[PDB]
């Protein structure tokens, strides 16, 4: 499976990089706030990761 | 002072011109010079007052009384003036400036308004008077000197090098070579044609001395005519001999320590009566006399607040 | 009503005061009070013509019977009037942080989903996006000019923030943003610079008169001056650090002559750390990764408007005048009030 | 409040990724319950649970 | 306050505005009488205003208007805020 893989993409030629390019907050935080507040957000932004989908679920 | 037979007057931003003394290293007297710098000193050839050249106004202050208000405020004039001669007689003063008009002022007489005037494209960076009393020299910062003669008007433009702003220049006083200095911290001497009557004052150009790394800012022959001492901004004061143009003696200001930034620009260089002493202006606030041949500093002068950018030296009996 | 006559009095007092040109004066002043003589279109223009138009109004008697008469007792009455209401206004015009469109213009409060659509957004092939409502609050830029912050919500429900600029004719940068148009095309074309991704940032110019028009905001942008400051600030530095060691060094600094000043200049640079804007790119960028990709851009961005304003002229670049995108890292040239080597002309401060 | 923080730095007895990541692990967690700010030590009960979580508030 | 939005006009000409509109409000009701503002002021501008017009009328009723919305709740021990002549710390005034 892997070796035909490869044979495709040889078939299908070596696409320019640039060809393919056109066909296709944490650090933040605290560059900004002193640590008394940073500690808050960042707690938060990550707490609000786990509220969302179904992995709340488990927690 | 002007009593004394030696005169080594000094000035810089500080506003003030100190009367030193050669013998001693000490401050005679001062005088103030209130609204601008002093660009460029010059003693009279008759020695009863000082000229300080400074911006928009020639002054002119006295040798013989002390502590006096400036006799002569020549006003009338834009963007500074770079140097200032005087004719041997003592009738006439020359200027240069950044205006790109040179001047002529007489002295004796009263009008405020000048006499002659040879307008040149860009800025004057230096004066010299030729010793035979009768040419004037006058380099300018897109490279042209110019030769403007004072009997027939006959400006002969020569550019030894394009585009290289000329900073200085001076002539020998036997009128055998003439050297020129520019930006680049080349030396070009030139051979003067033996023409007094005809002023055919032909420049051949004989030796590009690949004198400093950096900006150079001030040449002047000795009055012996063997020496001709070289200022730059990379501190060091070379004095190259006229006859071979050597290196006789490399007199330095600098720390002898890589750490040290800008210790200060050096561009005083004026010889004494036998070429025995040489002075020496530096940004360092520090006057120094140094000694020829040797090359070990006699004197040190201080008391200085501000840099140093000009020196007069004075042994005329 | 009272920035025309904060301006016209300005000019109307070099006039007498400076040049004495009593005539011209009079000719500065005329159309301002039949611009008012229209009356009062808003609430605005009624508690202006309320508590100065009656002084105005005085001052013009005065200045209508020197007309008829030539009296310097005459016109000194009207100046001490002009002088009153200036002086009350001038206090007043720091005050003017922003202004609400009730006040203002009503007229604008009231438009709602205008066919007309947003300037500068028009493309033959795009779909028209109409100007959906217009925002309630302008908020005054604080600047010697008073500039506006105009923002327009559109149909598309995007807003778009604009620049309201008066006394600007910006006829010259509608015509310079069309050659930017052009070079960016030539910048496509071309495959060595289009994989280089070389291009010009470019924003909308809508002129409105002679006097004024629209700038279209450039968001995500600062100016380079602010930068420096706030940096050197945070880091405890001098703002005005170099120009403090130039001038110890040596007060007469502007009166030097070109080698003492390059002295001067020099001292200044070996004593003096020129890393700011670097290290503030570092800190700014949350990481390296991202850093890096900002710099890229950051400097092809400069070499291209480097040659480009080099051919159109482009002076007077000061670090007011260009601003750095903090996302994309490109930097951005603006007000093109200098072209065609103005500054190299011009005896007064001449740039080289 | 830091005797189990020098047993997770000086163990260097891991031979293995999952080792470790282990390491990492309880160097995570003992931090969290030893710091300060409780708005982070609150958060070391779910950090336990889950392993993103402890990574967020890592730095 | 005092059917003033403060924040339009700015500070210090909101301050003055909020003073002369409430003058006429109470002008409304009592036009023949000595009004003295007093905006922000200090303890001894306290003293020097309420002493000033207890003297005008030593035996008749003086009126006194307090606004300390924009200074801390007075304390339990009979204080009332007020402000320091650079406006930087709140001076506590005692109400005996």
């Amino acid at each position: 499976t892997r070796r035909e893989a490869i044979r495709v993409l040889g078939l299908l030629g070596a696409l320019d990089p640039y060809k393919h390019k056109v066909n296709i907050e944490m650090l933040v935080n605290m560059g900004n706030l002193p640590l008394d507040e940073f500690y808050p957000a960042v707690s938060m932004v990550a707490l609000m990761r786990i509220f969302r989908d179904q992995s709340l679920s488990h927690h | 002072v002007g009593s004394d037979p030696v005169i080594l007057a000094t000035a810089g931003y500080d506003h003030t011109v100190r009367f030193w003394q050669a013998h001693s290293g000490i401050c005679t007297r001062t005088v103030q010079h209130q609204d601008s710098q002093v660009n460029a000193l010059e003693v009279t050839p008759d020695r009863s007052m000082i000229a300080a050249a400074g911006y928009q106004h020639i002054r002119m202050y006295d040798l013989n009384s002390n502590n006096p208000n400036p006799i002569i405020s020549y006003d009338g004039v834009n963007k500074n003036i770079a140097s200032v001669g005087f004719h041997e007689d003592g009738r006439w003063m020359y200027t240069g400036g950044e205006d790109c008009t040179a001047r002529i002022w007489d002295l004796r007489s009263r009008n405020l308004q000048c006499q002659r005037i040879f307008q040149v494209n860009a800025p004057i960076n230096c004066v010299c008077l030729h010793p035979n009393q009768a040419e004037l020299i006058v380099g300018d910062q897109s490279g042209a000197i110019h030769i403007w003669d004072l009997k027939t008007d006959h400006n002969e433009q020569l550019i030894p090098e394009p585009e290289v702003s000329i900073t200085s220049a001076h002539i020998d006083p036997d009128a055998s070579y003439m050297a020129a200095v520019n930006s680049t911290g080349n030396c070009y001497v030139w051979n003067l044609t033996g023409g007094i009557g005809d002023e055919v004052t032909q420049l051949i150009p004989k030796t590009k001395i690949p004198a400093h790394t950096r900006y150079a800012l001030q040449c002047r022959f000795s009055p012996d005519s063997t020496l001709l001492a070289t200022c730059s901004a990379d501190q060091t004061c070379k004095i190259w001999r006229t006859s071979n143009f050597s290196l006789m003696t490399e007199l330095s200001i600098k720390s002898g320590n890589p750490g040290e930034s800008s210790r200060g620009w050096m561009w005083g260089c004026a010889f004494s009566g036998d070429s025995q002493y040489i002075v020496t202006a530096s940004s360092d606030n520090l006057a120094r006399l140094w000694c020829v041949e040797t090359g070990e500093i006699k004197r040190e002068y201080g008391g200085h607040q501000k840099a140093v950018v000009c020196l007069a030296f004075n042994d005329s009996v | 009503w009272h920035e025309m006559w904060h301006e016209g009095l300005e000019e109307a007092s070099r006039l007498y005061f400076g040049e004495r040109n009593v005539k011209g004066m009079f000719e500065v002043l005329e159309p301002l009070h039949a611009m008012m003589e229209r009356g009062p279109q808003t609430l605005k223009e009624t508690s202006f013509n309320q508590a100065y138009g009656r002084d105005l109004m005085e001052a013009q008697e005065w200045c209508r019977k020197y007309m008829k008469s030539g009296n310097v007792k005459d016109l000194t009455q009207a100046w001490d009037l002009y002088y009153h209401v200036f002086r009350r206004i001038s206090k007043q015009l720091p005050q003017l942080t922003s202004l609400e469109l009730q006040y203002v213009s009503p007229k604008l409060l009231m438009c709602r989903d205008l066919e007309l659509a947003v300037p500068g957004t028009y493309d033959p092939n795009q779909p028209i996006i109409r100007i959906q409502s217009i925002a309630p609050s302008l908020q005054v830029i604080t600047s010697k000019q008073r500039p506006r912050k105009l923002t327009l919500m559109g149909s598309n429900g995007h807003e778009f923030v604009f620049l309201l600029k008066g006394h600007e004719d910006l006829r010259q940068d509608e015509r310079v943003m069309q050659l930017f148009g052009l070079v960016n095309t030539l910048l496509a074309n071309d495959p060595t610079s289009l994989r280089k991704n070389l291009s010009i940032q470019r924003y909308a110019v809508i002129p409105l008169s002679t006097n004024s028009g629209l700038i279209g905001w450039v968001p995500h942008c600062d100016t380079l001056h602010a930068l420096i400051r706030d940096y050197r600030e945070k880091k405890k530095i001098l703002l005005n650090i170099e120009h403090r060691i130039m001038l110890r060094m040596a007060p007469d600094y502007d009166h030097l002559t070109l080698m003492q000043k390059v002295e001067v200049f020099e001292h200044a640079v070996n004593n003096t750390a020129g890393d700011d804007l670097a290290k503030l790119l570092w800190l700014k960028s949350p990481s390296s990764e991202v850093w890096f990709d900002r710099r890229t851009n950051y400097t092809r961005s400069l070499a291209v408007m480097s040659m480009v304003g080099y051919i159109l002229g482009l002076g007077d670049r000061h670090p007011s005048n260009l601003m750095l995108d903090r996302l994309s890292g490109k930097i951005l040239h603006i007000d093109f009030g200098d072209c065609f080597e103005v500054a190299m002309t011009r005896e007064k401060f001449p740039e080289k | 409040s830091t005797i189990n923080l020098q047993k997770a730095w000086g163990a260097a007895r891991r031979v293995s990724k999952d080792d470790w990541l282990e390491w990492l692990r309880r160097l995570s967690l003992e931090l969290l319950k030893d710091s300060s700010s409780p708005s982070l030590r609150s958060c070391w009960a779910l950090a336990q649970a889950y392993n993103p979580m402890a990574r967020d508030l890592f730095n | 306050e005092c059917w003033i939005d403060p924040l339009s006009m700015g500070p210090q000409k909101a301050l003055e505005t909020i003073g002369a509109n409430l003058q006429k409000q109470y002008e409304n009701w009592q036009p023949r009488a000595r009004y003295k503002q007093s905006l922000d002021p200090t303890v001894d501008e306290v003293k020097k205003l309420c002493t000033s017009l207890r003297r005008n009328a030593k035996e008749e009723r003086v009126l006194f208007h307090y606004n300390g919305h924009g200074v801390p709740r007075p304390t339990v021990n009979g204080e009332v805020w007020v402000f320091n002549k650079n406006y930087t710390q709140y001076i506590p005034l005692s109400i005996y």
